[PDB]
């Protein structure tokens, strides 16, 4: 339960306007991608 | 009045059950308590 | 097949952006889509519906 | 929030010993 | 040989292989590198033994009726075509 | 079962305290009273 | 284009962001009958995330005890 | 040191950050990017950019020298002349298409935040997440 | 530049352009066993019960009751489970999570009437129905037997709604309770027990629908009516 | 909105008229509620 | 010695190994299926099989059969693969072959009828590596030998940029360059040959060498307004030079929403996927935000 | 540091 409790209050640290202003959430070095494997799919909807 | 009116402050809450009868000795009072007190409201309000 | 069945377009299923998991914005977008939905579908059919508002 | 590191190791080695 | 009703070659089931040996994964050299590298890798434990039917002899037939030496030959046949069966 | 940059092109910018510096085709021909 | 200058106001991104990690859940109602009215059934509990007492919890170490 | 490193009391503030809970109580953290005296002053260095870019010459060539290999013979195109002059095509358009990045940036966040309770496993698969979504289906 | 560039493809369906129609990918997925696409499936399920109960009714698509059950079973165990730390697991919650989201389809369904009709029609449920009633009994009269432990008292809390909800519509069809019915003794403690309102306005209608054709003289469920419960 | 291919003993027209009725019915809950 | 062997193993394993040309596709909720292995779900359709009951039905003929339908289907995934074909090359009793036809197209593992013109593609969790799909070696081909003898060959290898490519079947190395452009003097009607001179204020003119040599162009462009471009100048994937960004910020700017002529735009070299993301991932800003804070 | 100090010294005391 702390290990699951830990890793849900991590799930929103890359939202605050410095992640999103900056170029680092963005980079494909981040091993972790699931920001921009979204793209994608979301051109297909239109929505984007 | 025809609604309850929700507010934001906790209005009751549950008296645990699952405390050892033996060690706790002073539920059995507070509960014949609570029960006098429903007893003296339903008076007054009828 | 003991049991003829035929190719059905479903019936559209509200979906918002944004799920606020109340009931307040979700009734808010829901009448507009019921509202709109009816709206669309007395369009299609050959019918008339009461209560619209 | 690093002391809980330390304390969820040692509830850890706690579960891998057997007369603990 | 190329038959007609599916319209598709027969070649003797020999020359092809039988079964897949799971899977194996690894890394690329650099991070951000998302590339995919697929490719089929055929794997021979053993090469010089071949295989026979020893692993389906139930124990109950062989036993109490053997030499220590053939009975531990036996026991290598199988576990050697057991382990074979894996990666 | 790295940090990459925005290139820093050096090469285009000016020098800020002492422009008398610069390359010909980047100084202005107005200090000198070159411009007519 | 049409794209604007870089320097024109409005320049931020995440002003009115919301993350679902913060969506306001659903909780108990606490209905409250009078005064003299103890026998009476005094939360609405239904579509609730988390049951009374738990609330009830929350509600004493955050603002029961703000004093 | 010694003695118990924690002492909890009951104010809920110390009691939380002494656990290392501390930001875990408070909507959205706090951030530089967020007062409008930084937004002017980026954007005065963002124009003050730009301003320069655009004061330079037009015919600005550069003489690479690697064109000795080339044995240009004053007739042919040197085949690096454009070198700088694109690199401040680039620099220059980049900084004048910022507002449109962004504007791509923030749909694209927004429309991966608004699908994190269906996308994200460890936040579809906790207790309170699951039972919201049960709460809002209730017929 | 492609062979999709003949006659021949210029003639194809609408209907199969997609793959699978979505009810179809919908059982399938709820046959594999493969988590993701069960959780999948449950989530549409559910939508479908809340926003087109019409398209998934027990009557028009038969076994499809028999799904939810091998979901609701496991359940029960685990429900008898629960009064202990046991779901240490991210299987046994997963377990828990798939069976509470059964039974909430299941009660949705059960909001129409051919599909309560069909539910009625089944022992499995009924019984399920009175083994979570017995253990709210048991957690209402404060018994020593099964005491729930309160870091699980949130699951519990939503199953017993459920529940109730789903006693209300199969009230109507056990109409006429006889003398010792379990039924009605659960929920007369529940109804001297619970504090919510939703709960009590439910549990008074669940009686006053098991009290439909009962004959004053003859022996009936009225009977466990002490004057406890009628002064309240 | 969403719409899902599928396949059913009924038609179309049913299948609307259904439509129409849940919708109805849905609507005027959520009014009588406000 | 072993090494010759080695070699020759590796030379007959591909050239008896078939080669795979189209893309093979099944619904999600068939992954449990394994070619070699045989499931629950099957053993619970296919009862007859296991129980013991006859002698024709074992689970050896069964798994024989099923693996005869699943090769045929997989080596043409175009036909439809009819049940007369496979009772006129299997030797089982019909209702034995159309019950399993029957369960194998159910779930979707044969005869999947989709148009995979008309969805987008995707990349699951696992990505972004080295697969190595260990098989058995095959007999008929082990040398002949009349101490140990390990193998560990590798036969055929594929590499692939992203999942689209995957799925499309397309290697690196057809896809590198596969086909070209064409450009033309805006003055003259000849095609302009390695190099064009692109205007900057015109944004669609492009002229030849010899024609911005000589000042072939119109009397109100000076040569300053035109900037030297290649064209058969192809990048590595994932290499963007400074031409091609120039380039896509070029069409961002003339077409502000329509990506298909942007990436066109570029070269068409490059999919639309690779300039939405170069142009989301650039440190536009990050120096004065990181000077300022 | 210190901190494994005090855990292992707790740990040794709930264990003895
Ligand atoms: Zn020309």
């Amino acid at each position: 339960s702390s290990k699951q409790n830990e890793l849900v209050l991590q799930g929103d640290q890359y939202f605050n306007e410095d992640a999103a202003r900056t170029s680092d959430i963005y980079s494909n070095n981040n091993n972790d991608r699931s920001l921009m494997g979204n793209i994608s799919l979301l051109y297909s909807q239109g929505r984007l | 009045q025809t609604n309850p009116v929700p507010v934001t402050y906790p209005t009751d809450a549950y008296i645990p059950t699952y405390l050892p009868d033996d060690k706790v000795s002073n539920l059995a009072d507070l509960k014949k308590l609570i029960e006098m007190d429903s007893r003296l409201d339903l008076y007054l309000t009828r | 097949s003991s049991t003829p069945l035929n190719w059905v377009q479903g019936p559209a299923i509200f979906h918002m952006l944004t799920s606020p998991y109340t009931q307040d914005e979700i009734i808010n977008h829901e009448m507009n889509f019921l509202k709109g939905r009816l709206l669309e579908l007395q369009e299609i059919t050959g019918k008339k519906i009461t209560g619209v508002n | 929030s690093k002391l809980m590191e330390c304390v969820n190791d040692a509830v850890q080695t706690l579960l891998q010993g057997d007369d603990k | 040989l190329r038959d007609a009703y599916t319209n598709i070659l027969h070649i003797p089931e020999s020359t092809q292989s039988t079964t897949v040996l799971g899977w194996r994964r690894s890394k690329n050299d650099s991070p951000s590198d998302t590339s995919i590298v697929y490719e089929t890798v055929i794997h021979d434990n053993d090469l010089n033994k071949p295989k026979t039917g020893l692993s389906e002899i139930p124990k109950e037939i062989y036993e109490d009726v053997v030499d220590e030496d053939v009975l531990r030959a036996i026991t290598e046949q199988q576990n050697f075509e057991k382990c074979n069966e894996y990666i | 079962n790295v940090k990459k940059e925005f290139p820093v092109n050096l090469t285009i910018k000016k020098n800020v305290y002492d422009s008398a510096q610069d390359f010909n085709a980047l100084q202005d021909e107005s200090r000198n009273s070159r411009q007519i | 284009s049409n794209i604007p200058d870089p320097t024109l106001p409005p320049t931020e991104m995440m002003t009115r962001f919301l993350h679902p990690n913060w969506y306001a859940l659903p909780t108990t109602v606490w209905l409250k009958y009078g005064n003299y009215n103890s026998w009476a059934p005094s939360f609405n509990e239904n579509g609730t995330v988390v049951d009374s007492t738990t609330r009830g919890l929350i509600w004493l170490e955050r603002i029961g005890y703000m004093d | 040191s010694e003695k118990k490193p924690i002492k909890i009391s009951a104010d809920f503030n110390a009691k939380a950050k002494s656990l290392g809970l501390e930001s875990k109580f408070s909507n959205a953290t706090k951030t530089a990017l967020g007062d409008p005296d930084t937004e002017i002053r980026i954007s005065a260095r963002i124009s003050n950019r730009i301003n320069e870019l655009e004061r330079l010459p037009a015919n600005l060539g550069t003489y690479s020298l690697d064109d000795c290999l080339e044995f240009i013979t004053k007739d042919d195109l040197s085949s690096r002349m454009d070198t700088f002059k694109i690199k401040a095509l680039v620099e220059l358009k980049s900084l004048k298409l910022l507002t449109k990045q962004k504007s791509i940036r923030q749909k694209l966040i927004n429309n991966v935040a608004s699908q994190a309770h269906h996308n994200i496993p460890y936040l579809r698969d906790s207790p309170f997440t699951a039972a919201a979504q049960r709460s809002v289906q209730i017929r | 530049y492609s062979l999709a560039n003949f006659n021949v493809f210029q003639s194809l369906p609408k209907e199969t352009a997609r793959g699978v129609d979505d009810l179809t990918r919908m059982e399938m997925a709820l046959l594999s066993g493969i988590p993701e696409e069960i959780k999948w499936s449950l989530k549409k399920y559910l939508t479908y019960s809340n926003k087109a109960p019409y398209m998934i009714s027990l009557r028009t698509l038969p076994d499809l009751l028999p799904l939810f059950k091998t979901f609701i079973l496991p359940l029960e165990r685990i429900v008898e489970g629960l009064n202990k730390s046991s779901i240490c697991d991210s299987k046994a919650m997963d377990s828990l999570q798939m069976g509470l989201n059964a039974l909430l389809i299941l009660r949705n369904l059960a909001q129409d009437t051919d599909s309560v009709q069909i539910l009625v029609k089944d022992r499995e449920i009924k019984s399920f129905i009175l083994f979570i009633l017995k253990k709210f009994q048991c957690v209402a009269t404060g018994d020593n037997k099964w005491q729930l432990y309160e870091g699980n008292a949130t699951f519990f809390n939503e199953l017993t709604h459920y529940t109730l909800d789903l006693m209300e519509a199969i009230s109507s069809y056990i109409a006429p309770a006889m003398k010792d019915d379990h039924y009605f003794q659960t929920l007369v403690s529940i109804l001297n027990y619970t504090k919510d309102r939703y709960m009590v306005i439910s549990i008074l209608r669940s009686l006053s629908r098991l009290l439909v054709r009962s004959k004053a003289n003859e022996e009936s469920a009225a009977d466990n009516l002490d004057h406890k419960t009628l002064s309240l | 909105a969403v719409f899902d291919l599928m396949t059913s003993p009924f038609t179309q027209e049913e299948v609307l008229i259904k439509e129409i009725d849940f919708l109805k019915n849905k609507l005027l809950d959520l009014q009588s509620l406000q | 010695n072993y090494e010759q062997e080695a070699q020759k193993l590796e030379e007959k394993a591909l050239r008896f190994l078939a080669k795979q040309t189209h893309p093979v596709i099944i619904p999600s909720f068939a992954s449990w299926f394994d070619i070699s292995k045989i499931h629950e779900i099957e053993k619970r359709s296919n009862p007859d099989f296991f129980n013991d009951s006859s002698r024709f039905k074992t689970p050896k003929a069964y798994k024989d059969t099923r693996n005869f339908i699943i090769n045929t289907y997989r080596l043409s995934p175009y036909e439809y693969l009819t049940i007369t074909a496979v009772r006129r090359n299997v030797a089982m009793d019909v209702a034995s072959i159309v019950k399993i036809h029957a369960f194998l197209e159910k779930w979707g593992l044969i005869n999947y009828q989709i148009d995979p013109r008309t969805k987008p593609s995707l990349i699951g969790p696992s990505f972004t590596g080295h697969f190595q799909v260990v098989l058995d070696t095959p007999q008929g081909l082990k040398p002949f030998l009349p101490k140990e003898f390990p193998v560990n060959l590798t036969i055929k290898k594929n590499v692939y940029d992203s999942a689209q490519d995957f799925n499309a079947l397309q290697d690196e190395s057809r896809n590198s360059r596969q086909i070209h452009k064409v450009y033309i003097c805006h003055t003259c009607g000849n095609e302009s040959i390695n190099v064009r001179y692109h205007n900057l204020r015109a944004r669609d003119t492009n002229l030849c060498s010899r024609c911005f040599q000589e000042g072939h162009f119109g009397a109100n462009f000076q040569s300053s307004d035109f900037i030297r471009l290649e064209n058969n100048g192809n990048s590595v994937k994932k290499n963007w030079s400074d031409q091609e960004m120039l380039l896509l910020l070029e069409g961002i700017e003339m077409y502000e929403d329509q990506w298909e002529k942007i990436a066109d735009h570029v070269g068409g070299h490059k999919r639309v996927e690779d300039c939405i993301e170069k142009f989301l991932s650039l440190p536009i800003e990050d120096n004065y935000i990181r000077e300022v804070v």
